[PDB]
C-alpha cells in the first residue's frame, strides 16, 4: 500500500531475506501499488492465483 | 429447452474463464478427455470396424 508504513518496513529492512523482496516490489511490472486498502483486496479477487 | 430461448442449440467447451486449477495432471487429463470424447468416439469406429 502506498504511503504506508508496511511500505516503510521493507523499506527499512536490512536483513537479507527482507532485502531481496523489496528489489523484486521496486522492480515489478506493473506498479502494485494501489490507492485505497479495498482496492488491493480486489485486485486479489480478480487475481487468478 | 424449456428456457427463454427455447430450442436454441450451441458449442459447448471446457471452463476456460477462472477454472481455479493450474492444469493439474490429473486434471487436465480428465477435463480434454471429457471435451474431446476419445472414448466415446472409440467406441464408434470399433462398432464399424
Amino acid at each position: 500500500l502506498d504511503s504506508g508504513s508496511t511500505k516503510e518496513f521493507f523499506r527499512r529492512s536490512k536483513i537479507a531475506v527482507f532485502d531481496k523482496m523489496w528489489t523484486y516490489m521496486r522492480s515489478a511490472e506493473p506498479s502494485v501499488f494501489v490507492r485505497t486498502t479495498a482496492e488491493g483486496v480486489a485486485r486479489v479477487r480478480k487475481s487468478k492465483g | 429447452l424449456e428456457g427463454n430461448f427455447k430450442g436454441l442449440c450451441k458449442q459447448i467447451d471446457h471452463f476456460p474463464e477462472d477454472a481455479d486449477y493450474e492444469a493439474d495432471t490429473a486434471e487436465y487429463f480428465l477435463r480434454a478427455v471429457r471435451a474431446s470424447s476419445i472414448f466415446p468416439i472409440l467406441s464408434v469406429i470399433l462398432l464399424f470396424m
